[PDB]
DNA sequence: AGCGCAATCAGCTGTGACTACCT
DNA sequence: AGGTAGTCACAGCTGATTGCGCTG
């Protein structure tokens, strides 16, 4: 229906619309009309989506001068597809409510894997060389040979595509990423290629945080499509961690092996411009210096180019052309293929970086491996330090950067994290007719010991039976589905070898199957594919694995999968490796950050972030639990999102075990019962 | 530019400025024994002064974060420049007779709390 | 051994009835 | 010979002190 705001009607496919929804769309019209940046916070990962998109095309049918552009970044493909289908959605429910077209275009953006049609390409796996394969298969030169219509096998889609559909343009109709190869393939053109066409001429598009966290290809995808535009960072709550890895490389034995065995073949080429011949082939020695070097640590950010301008005493001022002489001696030379040459081009990346970006960023050598500490191994990596950097360039070049997720309870820290500006101060709390989520905190056992996972009682006999005795007879209350978050690997198998020692882990297995979350990607998935055959019947099943993992995020578990998550312990990051006390230093005397706040909010945004992945949809009900008694102080409770502060009473903040498995059993037999609308 | 209250010279960025808006410049800072820097726990003590008087009485006061020395895992210490802290205790309890009567009255509160407890 | 959350004491007050002193 | 303000018991609140915990 039409929804007024109070200056505009917006259409909205549901006819129904929740007061956060309404909330939300007040706060974000606020903030357009403010001509600003925010920070939102919403509790649904459904329904949000259909909003903004709402909102956003009310704000443009408005104000089109206002607004022009939209970007919709996101994590991952799955969330491309799903706002992709929902903006189709959107625009049907349009269409057949008002009944004339509108000359909108929507096309969603990927890698050259994602979009492609050779099928020489698709079968085999590597994700570094499918781009210089098609760069070798199509380049200028393959464009200006194609003159004389050399007989050797190239791709083709590109040379009808700049003779037919340079000139032919697509005013309305919204493309999902298989319409857009479908139209690719039938048209015998590109789908990157008309993408990259189309972009200049188009309303919506979406895309993955590395098109604009990352400089190297920012410039290529974003230069001047739009002075003023509106841009969406939904689900980051983790912005600053991937900002932070945006300008993170990491040197090995392996990297400068194969840059070793590939100069010689580029010297061969070239035997077959002078500026950087010679340039390259002593630079390998001096990062293997430091592989000869048995020393700890080494730090010097800003003396780092001082000290290579003394072993081989080199200006500073060649350093920044790497850059520039990537993109012109490499087509020169005629690469055959990107195999075995990225680490050729990381270090180029490496060294610009190193001699543009060197006020907040230090340089850390850490010569540890798992396992086999100190065999053969100075890993090198340019840690970067301050998440502002990545970040920057986005500010400056838009209007209304908005950061919204699911876990974003402290509102004055993220601006302070990444120098911004917020105006909003925004937080959502769901309603539904009753309380689908039951938060509660468990501090002592059943002997009145805290079950807290503190380092100096990791190895205490009594927690580990405590923390297993509260898996056992919680396993026995919520059915079909329990999800397990451990600190770590490490504490996760330690603890798992104390219950099977014991007697215990058998009764936990007769009631629930118990499934390990293990590093192996196909061994994971395979895990994950036999939990969900497990939860489907009445087997039940018990899903073990660590919060900082690529399955916390990788998958939401909606309901009747994982009815509880419960937390072992406090997830703390490792404060080892030399890596993250750098960040909290550099914080501590840059933005004021105290070192004990960023951590307890850095383990409670893990937290939370794994623990509301149970509540998807208004139907979606979960059990949620704490297992520590550091969560009870206010501290830490204070750093979760507002959608669960009320949900969390004060009367379960310290209650034992068995109190625990009686609040669950009430919140369990009173969720069963039918509801309304 | 900022023109230093000591030397009168003008300066674009200076330490104190940067730190605790103080339109001081580094060759006038005297760190040692005019701008010494007090614990925010031994600030409070000291001159009876409390959280709200300290982030929320205009002008708000600005703080370093340092390391502990003592011990990493321990909290922070907070630094507050010392003239400000007196400042803000002069303009609260306006004099400083009023804080030496207020913290003798406290210390006689103490010894009346722990006899009445005995 | 510096912060910060939480346990603790002081001062005032409500509810109800019992009790000592004197016009 | 009669009646009202202290007074005790038991509870509440808010306003400070002050004392134990605080990261793999
Ligand atoms: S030009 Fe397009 S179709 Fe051809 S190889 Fe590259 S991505 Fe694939
Ligand atoms: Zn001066």
């Amino acid at each position: 229906m039409k929804l007024n705001v109070d200056g505009l009607l917006v259409y909205f496919p549901y006819d129904y619309i929740y007061p956060e929804q309404f909330s939300y769309m007040r706060e974000l019209k606020r903030t357009l009309d403010a001509k600003g940046h925010g920070v939102l916070e919403m509790p649904s990962g459904t329904g949000k989506t259909v909003s903004l998109l709402a909102l956003i095309m009310a704000y443009q049918r408005a104000y089109p001068l206002e607004v022009t552009k939209l970007i919709y970044c996101s994590r991952t493909v799955p969330e491309i597809e799903k706002v992709i289908e929902e903006l189709r959605k959107l625009l049907n429910f349009y269409e057949k409510q008002e009944g004339e077209k509108l000359p909108f275009l929507g096309l969603a953006l990927s890698s050259r894997k994602n979009l492609c049609i050779h099928p020489e390409v698709t079968p085999l796996r590597f994700g570094k060389d499918v781009d210089g394969k098609c760069h070798s298969l199509t380049a200028s030169y393959v464009r200006a040979q194609y003159q004389h219509d050399t007989s050797l096998p190239h791709c083709r889609f590109y040379e009808e595509f700049d003779a037919h559909g340079r000139e032919v343009p697509l005013p309305a109709g919204i493309y999902n990423l298989d319409d857009l190869k479908a139209l690719g393939r039938r048209q015998g053109w590109c789908p990157y290629f008309l993408a990259r066409y189309s972009i200049l001429h188009a309303n919506v598009v979406v895309y993955s945080y590395h098109y604009l966290l990352d400089p190297k290809i920012a410039d290529l995808v974003s230069k001047e499509l739009a002075r003023k535009a509106v841009v969406v960072f939904d689900e980051a709550h983790n912005i600053d961690n991937v900002c932070i890895d945006s300008m993170s490389v990491n040197l090995t034995r392996r990297t400068l092996d194969r840059c070793q065995g590939n100069l010689e073949t580029l010297q061969k080429t070239v035997l077959r411009a002078e500026h950087f011949l010679g340039f390259l082939r002593r630079l390998l020695e001096y990062v293997k210096w430091r592989l000869r070097v048995q020393h700890v640590v080494q730090e010097s950010p800003p003396a780092f180019l001082s000290g290579l301008a003394q072993r081989v005493c080199i200006q500073r001022k060649p350093l920044r052309f790497c850059a520039e002489r990537l993109r012109s001696l490499l087509h020169t030379l005629e690469i055959t293929d990107l195999a075995d040459f990225s680490p050729l081009t990381l270090l180029a990346n490496f060294a610009t970086l190193v001699s543009t970006y060197a006020k907040g960023f230090t340089i850390i050598i850490e010569p540890f491996d798992d396992r086999t500490p100190t065999i053969a191994n100075p890993i090198l990596h340019f840690s970067c330090m301050d998440a502002s950097l990545a970040i920057k360039p986005v500010f400056e070049r838009f209007q209304s950067v908005i950061i919204t997720s699911g876990t974003l309870s402290p509102l004055d820290i993220y601006p302070k994290i990444l120098d911004f500006h917020p105006v909003t101060m925004a937080t959502f709390t769901m309603t539904l007719a009753r309380v689908c989520l039951c938060p509660m905190i468990i501090g002592r056992g059943n002997d009145q010991v805290a079950i807290s996972s503190k380092f100096e009682t990791r190895e205490d006999i009594a927690v580990i039976r405590n923390y297993g005795n509260l898996l056992l007879e919680m396993s026995a209350v919520v059915p079909d589905g329990i999800v397990a978050f451990f600190t770590s690997y490490q504490y996760m198998e330690s603890t798992v070898a104390s219950w099977y020692e014991q007697g215990i882990l058998e009764n936990i297995q007769r009631n629930k199957l118990l499934f390990i979350e293990t590093q192996d990607g196909a061994e994971t998935s395979v895990a994950l594919e036999k939990y969900q055959e497990a939860c489907e019947n009445g087997r039940g099943a018990i899903l073990l694995s660590v919060a900082r993992g690529k399955v916390s995020e990788g998958i939401d578990f909606v309901h009747h999968y994982g009815r509880a998550v419960i937390m072992f312990g406090v997830p703390y990051v490792y404060t080892q490796s030399r890596i993250l006390k750098a960040r909290l230093e550099y914080l501590r005397d840059q933005f004021q950050i105290r070192e004990n706040d960023f951590l307890t909010f850095d383990a409670m945004r893990h937290a939370a972030q794994c623990v509301g992945r149970a509540i998807r949809g208004k139907t979606d009900y979960g059990l949620m639990v704490f297992a520590d008694k550091r969560f009870a102080r206010g501290d830490k409770r204070g750093k979760l999102p507002r959608w669960i502060q009320e949900h969390l009473t004060d009367a379960n903040l310290n209650l034992t075990v068995d109190e625990g498995v009686q609040v669950a059993k009430y919140f369990l037999r009173q969720m069963a019962q039918p509801f309304h609308r | 530019y900022v023109i230093c209250e000591e030397c009168g010279k003008e300066f674009m960025d200076s330490y104190l400025m940067n730190h605790f808006d103080l339109p001081t410049c580094d060759n006038c800072r005297d760190a040692d024994d005019k701008h010494k820097l007090i614990t925010k726990t031994e600030a409070k003590q000291e001159y009876l002064l409390k959280d709200c008087d300290l982030e929320k009485r205009e002008p708000p006061l600005k703080f370093i974060v340092k390391k502990n020395p003592h011990h990493s895992q321990w909290g922070d210490m907070k630094l507050y420049l010392k003239l400000q802290i007196v400042k803000r205790s002069l303009e609260v309890w306006g004099s400083q007779e009023a804080l030496e009567e207020a913290k003798e009255v406290r210390q006689e509160n103490r010894e009346k709390m722990k006899q009445k407890k005995f």
